[PDB]
């Protein structure tokens, strides 16, 4: 998330990045959105054409020009806060000195070996990453110190208090949950809210023993005063420190970062092959040619060469070199690849920021990825040296890895993105650079029902500052067009949801050879999923979450189809229990609920009852006009007549938080005392864990002014007055009134001598005098009802809601409300980091490239999930298809029954007999979508009335509706005579 | 999708119904709407009938069902409008395990014995505490008022 | 022409609704057949939100609308 | 039939340290991980040494020695 410590560090922090072709484009690219304050580029090599198929900073009008200040002007244009220069020079010690990352994209072994050692000499952390053909490698080095701060991605944990007694071990019990088991030995704990023990909040941190029972203790607390109730504990995290080896001595024993041992093996034949081709580089001057037969040989030979005994000596190697992987990799290692640059980029962008902030574990010097996966079978036809050879196009370098064949094939693609926000726009750029449908019979496609905002621009670069309003679909469309001149982007504004389905049916998902659907929700991927099984399409589909990445492929027939988390699916859009809301939020999320949808009841249905339905057609004679009225009039002050004084004060303000604290509390008291149970009378507990207190209000604490304030902005913003902010001096102004209460104690709360109203004996003057109020507003100006709005601060919501719900939990005793529940909650939601945005769209591409090429064993294919702060990345060929049989009925996932209607059109019994006699099943369920067409429990007389009517002509009589025009297939689900309530069958898809 | 287990859930229910529920019916039009005619046993409402309409939204067995009262009754825990709080449907305690036999005979129990724990009507709530008679009087007007004729 | 109209019950329910008609005295018209409260939902095509105060012409209703209803508020 | 004590790694940089058996079920261990981190079955997926573990097969197959951390990777919904 955004934490201020380190991003203070951040924007003070200088970075050079040398050797910018596309993969330090990539890094560049990265650190510009992520928000470096300085960026030193460093390129005079003119411009090639085989820098324009991975680098998209470059187009073909900057050929012939130094890549560094031809890039300038884009990366600079990305941020404006990022000042991006270009040094023409040399990288001396005087420029390294002043710099605190060095970034070395693909340059060669000796200026690899002097700018690592100048940077390891003196303070400088320093990073080697280059691409070569399919195989990356990246070496981080970050002197013989260097202390992290933070060593993990998660937040420091905390937990609700239950009791803490005195003692020599101090032992304190704490509610049950799941931080009992979190918390271990050893650690590091703080305290900030507790009633009772009042110095202990702001001590030094301590350490904890674990006993058993979940129990816990802190230390000496026995001369300390006597504690009431417990708050929460929070833990402390450790500073780590980490020593790396410079470059010239771990190049000799390489550290690997891997999850394997075979894996480490690989990554060790990676490395030798990588020296080789340096050294390849030194002794011959040029790189190996494109897919060269004679320099693979070289290659491999000097990769033999190479000191056995540069190896490790602890630990012999179970097999000589991998002569296949070394020669493969000479082979394939001419161009440079875009989705590969991407990966690459984005691991070396958070490498970069992890030594800038300080943050997260870095790397253990050493990473390889192979993605070799995406060339040719052994069985089809490797590419050659002649459709391998440069003729000048922008995908040369594409071409000089896997060949002119596989280009045309790449143009000629129909796709459909779907979803174009972060990933979908990383998406975008990976296609306009690889030339997914760049031809005259290819095309691509992007729907998206969004507006650019202010919130999601910030870490966006398709996406400009000058947009905000206009359609996602189309900024991404023209993007992307002025990415690849030669691309056709059709961009649709029509969501993809079951609604339409006459728009995206059947015609539509014809033409289209693939789906990539990058959206932020578990109901759509499932939905376009079961799209893409219908249809049987390809897709590819991504998703981030902080610096987690996720990557899947799902071909028909040979991969497993997507199986959403159902769970989360229904999570997504539930409503919340509305016990917590009436009397026990256990926990700050409760709180937090509470406070928004009573701000919602209190509000947006206060602008329709003081106008619109009042003035329409009812009055306070309908169901329980009243309490409405109580619930937002009142509160807000007596009013009952238009109101001259303004509406930036604290007289009603304060009154409202009394109502809703306070006098809340009070009467749920005299409902029920806090410790007994009328009812019950002598219960199993009197009073579980359920303690209430009233609350008083404090003028110095904080959170009770900033909700005061934020309750009257809102107000001020809602009844229409101009309000301003109370931080400069109304603030100041409800300070200097400090008790305004002790005046305005009894007649506030309801008329004039209603002490507590008893059972609705508020009585016809009452009625009456609300009844007035509503006319009086009703001629009065109408109040805006206004939305959830995180983008606009001076709404005043997210602060208001937070506030009102770190008070109601401290009048439960709940701990108060931290950052990760509201980052956990789906509104103020944070953007994805572009690292990993980048990376699930180069692994994505990766994956496109082995989709386009064609027919494709399921062991080809690769499904990859990552996580940039523990370094973590696995890359795994996906299950077969699960195999779901039913007596001598075999079925998978993707495939459908297909019935046949003729020419005249069956019956339900000519249906039936059809399915028992050819696939040998007795149907007792046939539903159409949620229409029931034939059971067996039904009645004879019913079955008889149904069953001689035709299909086609019964879903008319059932739903209501007509066949479309243009319906192809009927899709109806049906059961079998005893099958378990588990068993899938496949769908039915008639052929009308 | 959750058609195919509510239409096996009815059926398997029709066979056997439950003493307390009867003419448990749904049109073929749309079979994720129950309509059923809740029978008390316990004063005053074992007079009357009331009619329900359970709803399973197409997330079922993961989102629970939604059930109303068509007919007005008085609950402690049910509003004017048909809603009821019943500790299993909220989403706390919700599980794809749970039946809505389960879910109906906890309805049964609920409306045959008024549960002041978490109260819908608190105001009914707290007049119910105070004084049952009242409670029973008004119980009592609105059954012989709203209530459907119970069936044979 | 005919405009897919649908509920959020999982009942379509088409209604002949024209362009050269009024959307209000059309709504009105759906909410009284349906007897729930105009004010619990929205009705939105596309994914664009009716205000009353708001020209369809503007954003221009397709034929065959993609039409319907979000359950919002909280009854109990 | 001996049983064994495996480390399952959170997503939150926590280990725990579960006591199964070789001829359990990773569906069983599934239910063990979900039941302590508050976290859904369908939601959540677990690896071991980089190949992810399918929820119908013995823990023997997969290799698991005592002492062996099988991490625990979250299904991803944000885009
Ligand atoms: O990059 P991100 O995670 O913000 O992605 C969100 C984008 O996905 C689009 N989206 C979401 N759901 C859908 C459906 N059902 N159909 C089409 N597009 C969809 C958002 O509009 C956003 O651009």
């Amino acid at each position: 998330v955004l934490g201020s410590p380190a991003m203070q560090r951040i924007q003070g922090a200088r970075v050079l990045v040398s050797g910018l072709q596309g993969l330090g484009a990539e890094v560049a690219k990265n650190l510009v959105l992520m928000g470096v304050g300085s960026l030193t580029l460093h390129d005079p090599h003119p411009t090639c054409w085989s820098d324009l198929a991975a680098q998209f900073l470059l187009s073909e009008q900057d050929l012939e020009r130094s890549r560094a200040e031809a890039s300038q002007e884009l990366l600079a244009q990305l941020n404006r806060a990022v000042q991006v220069v270009v040094h023409t020079g040399d990288i001396t010690e005087d420029l390294l000195l002043d710099f605190q990352v060095v970034v070395l994209t693909a340059a060669k072994l000796e200026e690899q070996l002097k700018v690592g050692t100048l940077c390891h000499k003196h303070g400088v952390c320093f990073l080697a990453a280059d691409t070569r053909g399919l195989v990356g490698q990246l070496f981080c080095d970050f002197g013989e110190d260097f202390t992290v701060q933070d060593p993990t991605e998660a937040e420091p944990l905390t937990a609700a208090i239950q009791h803490i007694s005195q003692g020599s071990p101090g032992i304190l019990t704490l509610r049950k949950g799941a931080n009992t088991h979190y918390f271990r030995d050893g650690d590091l704990v703080t305290f900030s809210g507790i009633e009772g023990m009042v110095e202990l909040n702001d001590c030094d941190p301590r350490s904890i023993h674990v006993r058993e029972d979940g129990s816990l203790e802190i230390g000496d607390t026995t001369t300390f005063s006597r504690y009431l109730r417990g708050g929460a504990i929070t833990e402390v995290k450790r500073p780590k420190t980490v020593r790396h080896k410079s470059l010239d001595t771990a190049l000799l024993q390489p550290h690997v970062v891997a999850q394997s041992s075979q894996e480490v093996h690989h990554a060790h034949c990676l490395h030798q092959a990588f020296c080789a081709l340096h050294k390849f580089q030194h002794l011959h001057g040029r790189p190996p040619q494109p897919w060269d037969p004679v320099d693979a040989e070289t290659v491999v030979g000097l990769a033999r060469d190479l000191e056995p005994l540069k190896r490790t000596e602890e630990e012999p190697l179970e097999e000589p070199l991998d002569e296949a992987l070394v020669r493969t990799v000479a082979l394939s290692s001419a161009g440079v690849l875009s989705p590969m640059v991407a990966m690459l980029g984005a691991v070396a962008a958070q490498e970069v920021l992890k030594a800038i902030s300080r943050k997260f574990m870095p790397l253990d010097q050493w990473l390889y990825f192979d993605a070799l996966d995406c060339l040719p079978e052994d069985g089809e036809l490797l590419p050659s040296p002649e459709d391998c050879a440069l003729r000048g196009s922008r995908y040369d370098g594409q071409i000089a890895v896997f060949g002119a064949g596989f280009q045309e094939k790449l143009r000629r693609q129909h796709y459909l993105l779907v979803g174009a926000g972060a990933i979908g726009c990383e998406l975008l750029k990976v296609f306009a650079l690889v030339g997914l449908g760049a031809g005259n019979s290819g095309g691509l496609t992007v729907v998206d029902m969004d507006h650019i905002e202010r919130s999601n621009l910030s870490r966006q670069f398709l996406f400009r500052s000058q947009d905000v309003g206009r359609p996602k679909a189309e900024v991404a469309a023209a993007a992307a067009r002025g990415l690849n001149p030669d691309l056709q982007v059709i961009p649709l504004t029509y969501p993809l949801d079951p609604t339409t389905e006459h728009i995206y049916g059947d015609n539509f998902f014809s033409r289209v050879d693939g789906v990539a659907a990058a959206l932020d929700s578990f109901q759509a991927r499932r939905y376009v999923a079961a799209r893409c099984t219908h249809y049987l399409k390809p897709l590819l589909e991504a998703g981030t979450s902080g610096t987690w990445g996720s990557a899947t492929v799902f071909m028909p027939h040979v991969t497993e189809a997507y199986r959403a988390p159902a769970s989360a699916a229904a999570s997504e859009d539930a409503p919340y229990p509305v016990c917590t809301v009436r009397y026990f939020p256990s926990t700050a999320e409760h709180t937090l609920q509470w406070a928004r949808h009573e701000f919602e009841e209190l509000f947006r249905l206060s602008a329709e009852t003081i106008n619109h339905h009042q003035q329409a057609h009812t009055s306070l004679a309908d169901m329980d006009e009243p309490q409405t009225l109580t619930l937002l009039k009142p509160v807000l002050g007596v009013l009952r007549v238009r109101p001259q004084n303004w509406q930036d004060c604290v007289a009603w303000a304060l009154g409202h938080w009394k109502l809703c604290f306070h006098y809340g509390i009070k009467q749920l008291l005299r409902h029920f005392p806090p410790n007994k149970v009328l009812e019950d009378g002598t219960p199993f507990w009197s009073g579980p864990k359920q303690c209430p207190q009233p609350l008083e209000f404090d003028t110095n604490q904080d959170t009770h002014l900033l909700y005061v304030l934020a309750a009257a902005n809102l107000y001020a913003q809602m009844h229409g007055l101009p309000g301003s902010q109370d931080w400069t001096a109304l603030r100041e102004l409800l300070k200097l009134l400090p008790q305004p209460d002790p005046q305005q104690m009894a007649p506030i709360f309801a008329s004039n001598l209603e002490l507590a109203s008893a059972s609705a004996e508020f009585g016809p003057e009452q009625q009456k005098e609300l009844n007035k109020a509503l006319e009086v507003w009703s001629v009065g100006p109408p109040l805006k009802p206004l939305m959830f709005e995180k983008d606009d601060d001076s709404n005043f919501h997210v602060d208001f809601v937070v506030a009102a719900a770190s008070l109601r939990c401290q009048n439960y005793g709940i701990p108060p409300v931290n950052r990760a529940q509201s980052k956990r909650i789906v509104g103020q939601i944070i953007p994805a980091i572009a690292t990993t945005t980048a990376a699930v769209a180069g692994l994505l591409g990766l994956e496109l490239y082995k989709v386009v090429s064609g027919p494709r064993p399921r062991s080809a294919f690769r499904h990859s999930y990552l996580h940039l702060a523990e370094n973590y990345l696995i890359r795994y060929m996906p299950f077969a298809p699960a195999i779901q049989t039913f007596h001598h009925l075999k079925w998978t996932s993707w495939d459908r029954l297909k019935v046949p209607a003729g020419q005249p059109e069956r019956t339900l019994e000519s249906l039936l007999a059809h399915l028992q006699e050819q696939h040998g099943l007795r149907v007792r369920i046939l539903l159409h979508g949620s229409a029931l067409l034939y059971a067996a429990g039904w009645s004879p007389e019913k079955q008889a009335q149904h069953l001689p009517l035709r299909v086609t002509e019964l879903v008319q009589q059932l739903t209501g509706q007509a066949p479309a025009p243009g319906q192809r297939v009927l899709v109806l689900e049906l059961s079998c005579e005893g099958d378990d309530e588990d068993t899938a069958f496949p769908p039915l898809h008639y052929e009308l | 999708m959750a058609s195919m287990r509510v239409v096996k859930e009815l059926e398997d229910l029709q066979k056997k119904p439950p003493p307390y529920l009867r003419n448990l019916s749904s049109d073929d039009a749309n079979v994720l709407v129950w309509h059923a005619l809740l029978l008390p046993d316990q004063p005053p409402y074992h007079l009357k009938a009331f009619n329900l309409r359970i709803s399973f939204p197409p997330e079922y067995p993961f989102k629970p069902p939604m059930i109303k009262f068509t007919t007005k009754i008085y609950h402690p825990n049910v509003d004017e409008n048909g809603q009821i709080c019943l500790p299993i449907i909220s989403s706390e305690n919700w599980k794809p395990s749970t039946k809505t036999s389960q879910v109906l005979e906890a309805l049964n129990v609920l409306v045959n014995r008024p549960n002041i724990r978490e109260p819908k009507r608190m105001d009914l709530a707290d007049l119910l505490t105070q004084n049952p008679e009242l409670f029973r009087k008004n119980a009592e007007e609105f059954t012989l008022r709203f209530g459907v004729d119970r069936p044979s | 022409l005919s405009i897919l109209v649908r509920n959020n019950k999982g009942r379509s329910s088409t209604y002949e609704v024209r362009l050269t008609q009024t959307v209000a005295h059309l709504k009105q018209q759906v909410s009284g057949l349906e007897g729930v409260q105009d004010d619990l939902f929205w009705l939105t095509f596309e994914g664009k939100p009716l205000e009353d105060q708001l020209p369809l012409g503007e954003y221009g209703l397709k034929p065959l609308s993609t039409v319907f209803m979000n359950l919002r508020l909280r009854g109990g």
